[PDB]
């Protein structure tokens, strides 16, 4: 939080300008209720009086009134519209600048602030929380300080009329605004009533469901929808007496409200018969201030709103004023004319600004001859990409040094650093635009010549220049509408049109075939005429293109030299060389569980619906006791009156707590169902389905956490909502029509227009709301663009493009915005105005009919109360509600997730149950290429054949149909060219539950949910309890008791999430056991055992041999250790089986 | 500004035309080729690199803060202006250049003069021009002398473009006089000297 | 831009001592923050003569010595044209003003300028708008027979430019030299016209040298002849 | 498109097995008209068994099978699923999946159930309830008795029993003659196998002229068996 | 809630007014549709409740509603009628087809040719005898098929198969049969099929003997 006067400070004279006339014209909002009533003071004395004596002299007397009245109808009009208007305006400027600056200091913040946050949080900020400050400081501001007006002149036109009767009723007002305070504060906090209580579930309805691969492996699907309700249930256990507080709280609220209205009619029912005031007198008094005190109260939740905006614009500001160290847009440091690549890594030492415990840098000696090429080459996936984002000064080595030309990286001025470098990115690392304007990225000003001669240095001209309108054809999303060939050489002509200083190469062309690297490697090697370029390499194809050989060593550089005099040297790269809609109906019967709360509701309900014509016909009644003559029997019935207004509030005590209380389980009720139905039923379906984008990790946990809650709200809050309504307006156009329909009709006629300030206010979205939705997504299109795939952009320093076209794509929101505000200030100011031109022409067209016979003004003040107050509180009743047809869309999701029918139905009976599983696989001809990724093969040609106890391993490139194959054999997926079979039955065939119980297997990822270790490691039996001694023999069994009894807590410590409170030799041997339960039959140890020390790892394979015999084994390793015990070979080319 | 070293001569050389910048400043220049009447255009940048679409007869490189364009083996194919713009301050000045063409190595003038005509005196003014045709070099000297004196004041000689094919250039050199000064003078004679004729050559007539 | 120039056609326009104009350097096909429109002065017979420069990206401004203090470059990212305006108008101001584009994202090209523009010339005279007429430059009797008896005609007092002269009436240009429109001591221009033929054809042809200045709805013309007196 | 009502799965189990009568409904979504699924008895009639309105939730199943048939509406790749339990003897008619009517062709509701008629269907698979396995046929050919009309018409057929499932295709002469011959609609044993009659008449000139044959072909027990004819000879 | 047709077995002519009445519920209140299957196939719409006619079908098939009658008659009767016809009822949440009718070619008396065939000398060796008596171009339909053991009342071992009436000439065929066990086909010789149908005045008797 950051205080009244910081939240303000990006405004600009004309900013402040429209803040003070609209704070101004707040205030003369204000006070123009109090007016209203000094002339409803007087037009019901006039009233009372002149019909009391039986006279159109009434008639013209109510004419002028009606002039009063037109006249501040104007003023109002006029100044509501400015209010309105020019505090929206005002916010808009203030927004759009908080906005860019945003950007730009998003941007100009470091990228290990992008290892620190996630870019969907980022992307909620961005377009979450400057919406949440444009709530804050936009409007609410303007209807505060018109709130606090009106109170202040009630309370000064009171005394000026009255002072006894200010001060008695000045005594209670605390208690009206704080009644009226928590009535409006509860139809608001209703749609939210959230805080971090669901979280202590949700907390494993979100890690238990991203680790969905463990929890699908080994029937685990119901220890984590148990667990699931296990807190759902103690969650319960805690919205139930809060639900009963807040409808306790309504309920005194009530009874506050009308023993305040009982007190003040008693009093002022007195020194009406003393003759002291009058009628009317006694009338403006109450009514200015209370509602004065009314209006103050409900302006809770705009006090709410200014304080979380004060709460977002605490850390939005604090982001953009920040100066990150590495500062790109500075100019701070020197630059040179003349360059060499002569390029130098001395003692450095970087160390990540997350997971600063993993080391990989440890001191390096590496020096470079201006234009000679290098190579840096190593094992698979060996952490070589940090010399790919250390020189282009991404991250920084803390205590070392990177040396060009006599100088340090660090004063050199980055935007030029980045700038005299380009590299090949390992993936091809495409921006979402068309080929030329891909390239263009590179430097920014490259015309049609040098685009040619820049695609054709590679050869980059048939797989581009085949598909038509080459520089309009897009291509795709993440590489979506191109292949591995097509888009990967393109990242050597952008990266070239730069005419660089170095070029760098993160393994420019792994997925490059040979005559694809015999047309790159010339532009690849003729490139150098005095430039460096930074080889990564992967194959041994042209690393011989070279005079250096810089090997990696445990982050410490070990070889160097030429090819020949090296043979002898024994280095390291001597051993490398060797939806459809679902009807309300539907909704409804989601849950018919509870007939008896909705019916005990919505019959309570339609008892509070009625109070609006019971204060009709009540005050219609007192406008005829309270004529001329018998002041004895005067004060009698006011003393009933004060009695009925105690009763009603004691009844409207009952009824609200029913009311609330009973839709707010029935809620709570539904709520749970839903959450559980939807988190089986999506347990329940294969992975061909959970690795999409529609069904994410965090989308599924967003229906999860929010689609629950909201169809909860649709179900029977609408029907309440209804209820009300219907007996609200219902009963009070009934009783209109009986007693008057000459004004009911002229009401009703404007009954549309005062029902709509009430859901303005608090709307500001109706030709508009999918339009905000819309215009807002097309111009952050951009944000999210350069904001996930940002390594690049910040490394290509082609940001400040992505910037402009930011700014330009929001100069969209901001003509909306405008039009907006305009037009929502007409709606707004004419509805208020027509509040008041409604007095005017109700009383007069009133008057009129009074003097004709055709009513008595009783009568004209029933009818007027009961239509125009029932309109507003329609108003006040629609706009506090949770957006039904929204929900209806959650309705919709949920269902379909409910139905669908997943071929590898896990929770299905139906299959063959074999008995003994004899450890065999039959895989005659499989192949298989993935669903989504439809066409690049992992598996074109294979077959094999495991016998019972025998063991095998396969070894080879990276992720060459290693794993791939496992997804078929557990029956993730169904393979399509191929056909499997276990033990010579095939699978199809089987029940698939069965099938996972006798199938073993063990993590190169080993993970574990936020449990303690009684059930972690038990769960791989679920249907038969895990005894206590089975999990410690395991322990022995799996080698990790020659280090489980370190732990201070033995076996019941609270682990965190996913390899969290772990290490990483220890979950190494974790997974072991979790699937050493069942006893399978099929291991599959796919790297299981990496990084334990050679110490505590060859005896995993003692254990596992004196008692893997009964059973078979499949192996995944590069352990030339162990891979020597194999029976069968079968080994990798081209992803076939020779 | 630069050292022009304006060069259009015989054929087989390589005439690298220099700039000197106006003060001590970094590798900030920029070689600008005009056609007297148009809009230049870059052929070199950072005083090193290339620019696009250009001929790669072009080149240039930097030594202390002299620059340097060349046309190498004077072709058939030359004939332009320079410009050197001097950059890296906030200000950026410029430079003159050179006039390079090439043909007509050497050239003898055809002197002619007329008399203006009667229609021009009737206004109360004359203009007798000194005419040098199919001269080489541009340098070419015209003088008046008139009632034998070194006439000066009164001479606004006129100079045309290089021929385009051979090389020769055009020349017009005026001497006006008004009805006070043309009516009291007889003979006029005007002098030509130029390197391609021998002798100095001298055209002269009467009034009558 | 991308693939062309975008800069148009800027405020055409003449001047006299009594004048000012508003130019403009109309760009487009490009976005104002990607450069820095610059303005140079070409005036006649000399080199180029840079004047102002203009980075609308920071409201910027680096001032010449010539047009110092009497000028000012106010660029409009809005609407996409800059503005800078022709005041305090006196002769040496005129020129042909080259303005043009100069990308500021991209460090190695630290002289701008990455294109030119053609120009409108800013043409500050005295005293103009003079029909013109035409004056036989007559070849004498005693020019060379059969050799080259030279021959032509002057158009005197003439403004503005340009005056097409045609010779037998656009019937031949051969050997018709069109000499530089230099300049007289009124503000006025002369450019002279002579043509090479021997004397043997002018006895029995008559040569008749067209003259046609359409920005003074003059159409002259004038037998040219060999002169007796 | 068309409205068309394709259907897979089941056909085979024994009584006291489950069945997923699944439909691909491709022409137009699930969730704007009613998807019943009907029967025909094995040539008695038809009915309806069942039915899932999926824009409201509804469905209900017949009395004869409450408890057993649970329906889907995958509507979200636009499938009806029906889960059938036990399937007790008489459920050998052959099931259909229909389609109800629209008023107007965007929308069905709930009012008027399926009044307007059943104006589209599909061709389901047949199915049957029985332990009978797959069993190769027996043939006897009816021989045209010795006791047939000199000079008058007899009558030659031929008998094939004891089989399961169909089809058993009897054929004269290995396909060539195909005229009068009168194959019978498969009659079921006794024990619950199957079986077929095939009769023709043949004038009586070449009884002792030309001889005849009558082949029987059981593919699911894949037999293409021959057989000659001869009236008895005593 | 159920359906119950009158006029089962339609067997008149080509050419006549030719109606079905299928008498329905307490309450259908004109919820009735009138389907045409072809053997073998899924049925067709053609009327629903009542009046109204599909479309892309002949306008031949008058419709009448009578209080609690469904009446369909059809007078054209072009080569493609003459297939089975459906009343199905859907109303109050539950729907069920009717007993399906079907619609016969009329053609005059044929005499059923009768046959009787024991089982081949290759039938006994298994210990069963299916002696299939048969019944040929016999028009119309119905008649009555009896068997007789050893001069004596046979029943309970015997199905009739009869086939679908032709394109050609509309006729009906007719195969029953006795299935006796062998201690039963061993002491039991005489073994007659007989046949009363209109075609036959007299119930005619083939006879033979053991062997
Ligand atoms: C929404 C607004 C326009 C409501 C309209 C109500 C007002 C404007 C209408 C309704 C009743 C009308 C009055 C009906 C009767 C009276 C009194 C009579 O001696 C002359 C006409 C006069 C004076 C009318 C003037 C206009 C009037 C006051």
């Amino acid at each position: 939080m950051i205080g009244v006067l910081t939240l303000f400070r990006y405004s600009d004279w004309q900013d402040k300008l429209f803040m003070s006339l609209g704070t101004i014209m707040a205030i003369a909002h204000g006070s123009g209720l109090p007016l209203m009533m000094i002339v409803f003071g007087e037009m019901t004395d006039k009233f009372v009086d002149t019909a009391g004596n039986f006279g159109k002299i009434l008639e013209e007397e109510m004419t002028r009134y009606a002039y009063y009245y037109s006249g501040l109808g104007a003023g109002v009009l006029v100044a509501a519209y400015i209010q309105v208007s020019f505090w929206t305006l005002a916010a808009g400027r203030q927004i759009r600048k908080i906005r860019q600056k945003f950007f730009h200091a998003i941007l100009r913040q470091e990228i290990g602030w992008f290892d620190i946050n996630d870019t969907t949080e980022l992307n909620t900020r961005l377009t979450d929380d400057i919406s949440k400050i444009s709530e804050g400081i936009g409007d609410k501001v303007g209807m505060f300080f018109q709130a606090v007006a009106t109170f202040f002149a009630g309370f000064i036109v009171g005394f000026i009329r009255g002072w006894k009767l200010t001060l008695v009723i000045m005594a209670i007002s605390p208690i009206l605004g704080l009644s009226a305070a928590v009535w409006a504060k509860i139809l608001s906090a209703f749609s939210d009533k959230e805080l971090a209580a669901y979280a202590k579930a949700g907390a494993v309805a979100e890690e238990a469901l991203g680790a969905i691969r463990t929890v699908i492996a080994f029937g685990g699907q119901n220890k984590e929808l148990e667990r699931y309700q296990k807190h759902l249930e103690n969650a319960k256990e805690i919205g139930i007496k809060k639900a009963i507080s807040a409808n306790i709280s309504m309920g005194i609220a009530f009874l506050l409200i009308y023993a305040s209205y009982a007190l003040a009619f008693w009093y002022g029912s007195t020194l009406v018969i003393s003759k002291e005031y009058t009628i009317g007198n006694a009338m403006t008094v109450f009514f200015s201030i209370l509602i004065g005190a009314f209006s103050v109260g409900q302006a809770a939740p705009c006090i709410d709103a200014f304080a979380n905006a004060r709460g977002a614009a605490y850390v939005i500001f604090d982001i953009i004023d920040n100066n990150p160290k590495i500062d790109s847009f500075s100019e701070r440091g020197h630059k040179p004319d003349s360059i060499k690549g002569n390029l130098e890594f001395n003692d450095v030492h970087f160390s990540y600004p997350s997971r600063a415990n993993v080391k990989i840098l440890k001191g390096l000696n590496l020096k470079v001859q201006s234009g000679q090429t290098v190579a840096l080459v190593g094992s698979s996936g060996c952490g070589k990409s940090t010399t790919v984002q250390l020189i282009q000064r991404l991250y920084d080595p803390d205590e070392g040094t990177i040396n060009i030309d006599g100088q340090d990286i660090r004063n050199f001025n980055v935007n030029y650093l980045r700038e005299i470098i380009g590299v090949v990115s390992q993936e091809p690392v495409l921006f979402s635009t068309t080929i030329a304007e891909n390239i263009c990225y590179g430097r920014g000003n490259v015309t049609m010549d040098e685009i040619k001669k820049a695609v054709k240095e590679a050869n980059a001209y048939e797989f581009i220049m085949k598909l038509p309108q080459k520089f309009d054809t897009l291509v795709g999303e993440r590489g979506a509408q191109l292949s591995g060939g097509q888009k990967q050489r393109i990242a050597i002509a952008r990266a070239l049109v730069r005419n660089p200083k170095i070029l760098l190469l993160d393994e420019a062309t792994s997925a490059l075939d040979t005559e694809s690297e015999a047309e790159v490697q010339a532009a690849l090697d003729k490139a150098r005429e005095g430039r460096t370029t930074i080889v990564i390499a992967h194959r041994l194809s042209t690393v011989r293109n070279a005079d250096v050989i810089a090997g990696f060593e445990d982050g410490v550089i070990v070889e160097q030299g030429s090819h020949s005099e090296l043979m002898k040297k024994e280095g390291v790269y001597f051993k490398l060389v060797n939806v459809p809609p679902v009807s309300f109906l539907k909704v409804l019967k989601l849950n018919k569980t509870e007939w008896p709360y909705f019916v005990v509701g919505t019959v309570c309900a339609i008892a509070n619906g009625g109070l609006q014509p019971a204060f009709s016909v009540i005050f219609s009644e007192i406008i005829a006791i309270f004529g001329p003559g018998d002041d004895a029997v005067k004060q009698q019935k006011c003393n009933i009156f004060s009695l009925i207004f105690l009763f009603l509030g004691i009844i409207s005590f009952f009824t609200f707590f029913l009311q609330g209380f009973t839709f707010g389980k029935a809620g709570e009720i539904l709520t749970r169902r839903l959450r559980s139905m939807a988190f089986k039923a999506m347990l329940r379906q294969d992975m061909s389905w959970f690795d999409d984008h529609k069904n994410s990790t965090g989308a599924l946990s967003t229906r999860l956490a929010t689609d629950a809650a909201q169809v909860q709200g649709a179900t029977g809050t609408r029907l309440a909502l209804i209820a009300q309504n219907i007996a609200n307006l219902g009963t009070g156009i009934i009783i209109s029509f009986i007693y008057g329909w000459q004004l009911t009709l002229l009401l009703l006629a404007v009954v549309p227009i005062i029902a709509v300030s009430g859901i303005v206010e608090m709307k500001l979205l109706a030709g508009n709301a999918k339009r905000d939705k819309k215009e807002l997504e097309a111009a952050g299109k951009i944000a999210t663009e350069a904001i996930e795939n940002i390594r690049t952009v910040v490394s290509l320093t082609q940001e400040r493009k992505f910037e402009s076209m930011y700014v330009e794509k929001l100069y969209g929101p901001y003509r909306n915005s405008v039009q907006k505000a305009h037009i929502y200030g007409i709606t707004f100011s004419i509805s208020q105005a027509f509040m008041y031109f409604s007095y005017a022409g109700c009383f007069r067209f009133g008057a009129y009919l009074i003097v004709n016979g055709h009513m008595r003004f009783r009568d004209v003040i029933l009818v007027f109360s009961a239509i125009v107050f029932g309109a507003v509180a329609l108003g006040h009743a629609s706009s506090f509600a949770p957006d039904y047809a929204k929900a209806k869309l959650s309705a919709a999701h949920l269902f379909m997730l409910f139905e669908r029918q997943p071929l590898i139905d896990s929770y299905s009976e139906e299959g063959l149950k074999p008995d003994k599983f004899e450890g065999n696989i039959t895989f005659n001809e499989v192949v298989f290429n993935y669903p989504t990724r439809a066409n690049v093969p992992v598996l074109q040609g294979l077959s094999l054949e495991v016998k019972k106890g025998q063991t095998l391993a396969l070894v080879g490139s990276s992720g060459c149909g290693k794993s791939t194959v496992v997804q078929l054999l557990e029956r993730f997926y169904d393979p399509l060219a191929g056909t499997v079979l276990l033990d010579g039955q095939e699978a199809k065939k089987l029940n698939v539950q069965w099938l996972r119980a006798q199938l073993g297997i063990v993590s190169q990822e080993p993970i574990l949910f936020d449990c303690s270790i009684a059930e972690n490691i038990a769960y791989g039996d679920n249907s038969r309890v895990v005894s206590q001694d089975e999990i410690v023999s395991a322990a022995k069994a799996a080698n990790i008791h020659p280090f489980i009894e370190t732990l201070p807590h033995k076996y019941e410590t609270r682990v965190g999430d996913k390899g969290t409170q772990l290490s990483g030799g220890q979950k190494q041997r974790i997974a072991i056991a979790r699937a050493l339960i069942r006893q399978p039959q099929i291991l599959l140890l796919d790297e299981a055992t990496s990084a334990l020390d050679t110490e505590s790892e060859k005896v995993v394979q003692e254990a596992l041999d004196k008692a893997r015999e009964g059973r078979t084994c499949i192996v995944i390793a590069h352990r030339l250790s162990t891979i020597q015990n194999a029976d069968l070979i079968v080994v990798f080319q081209n992803g076939r089986v020779k | 500004t630069q050292s022009p070293s304006s060069l259009s001569a015989s054929v087989g050389d390589r005439v690298t035309i220099t700039c000197r910048a106006s003060q001590s400043v970094s590798s900030a220049v920029a070689w600008y080729q005009q056609k007297p009447g148009k809009a230049p255009k870059l052929l070199i940048y950072s005083a090193s690199s290339l620019y696009s679409g250009v001929p790669s007869r072009f080149s240039g490189s930097r030594s202390g803060t002299d620059f340097t364009l060349t046309i190498s083996s004077l072709q058939p194919e030359d004939f332009a202006t320079y410009y050197c713009q001097q950059s890296s301050s906030s200000l950026i000045t410029f430079g003159q250049g050179t006039k390079v063409e090439i043909k007509r190595t050497v050239a003898a003038p055809s002197v002619f003069i007329f008399p203006p005509s009667d229609s021009q005196l009737k206004s109360g003014t004359a203009s007798v021009v000194c005419l040098l045709n199919n001269f080489y070099p541009r340098e070419a000297k015209v003088q008046w002398k008139v009632d034998n004196a070194l006439q000066s004041g009164n001479s606004q000689e006129s100079v045309t473009e290089q021929d385009s094919k051979d090389s020769t250039y055009s020349l017009s050199s005026t001497l006006t006089l008004s009805k006070a000064d043309y009516e009291k003078h007889k003979v006029y004679a005007c002098e030509v000297t130029h390197q391609g004729l021998s002798s100095p050559v001298t055209k002269s007539f009467n009034r009558g | 831009e991308i693939s062309e120039v975008q800069l148009v056609e800027s405020g055409g326009g003449l001047v006299q001592p009594g004048g000012s104009l508003r130019l403009s350097c109309a760009a487009s096909g490009f976005n104002f923050s990607s450069s820095s429109i610059h303005w140079v002065r070409q005036a006649p017979g000399k080199g180029l003569e840079w004047v102002a420069s203009i980075s609308s990206s920071s409201g910027s401004t680096s001032y010449a010595d010539s047009v110092k203090g009497r000028f000012t470059i106010s660029a409009d990212t809005s609407k996409n044209t800059a503005y800078l305006q022709m005041n305090s108008l006196r002769a040496e101001d005129t020129a042909v003003y080259y303005c043009a584009r100069a990308y500021i994202w991209w460090y190695q090209m630290r002289q701008a300028m990455d294109y030119w523009g053609q120009g409108t010339l800013v043409t500050v005279s005295s005293a103009s708008t003079k029909g013109p007429s035409v004056f036989p430059l007559a070849p004498s009797s005693k020019s060379t027979s059969g050799g080259t008896a030279a021959l032509g005609c002057l158009v005197k007092d003439y403004f503005p430019e340009p005056v097409t002269v045609s010779w037998n009436s656009g019937a031949l240009t051969s050997g018709v030299h069109t000499f530089p429109a230099v300049l007289q001591s009124s503000g006025l221009y002369s450019l002279s016209s002579v043509v090479t033929v021997p004397s043997s054809s002018l006895g029995t042809q008559t040569y008749i040298c067209n003259v046609n200045h359409k920005p003074s709805n003059t159409k002259v013309d004038k037998k040219v002849e060999p002169k007796s007196c």
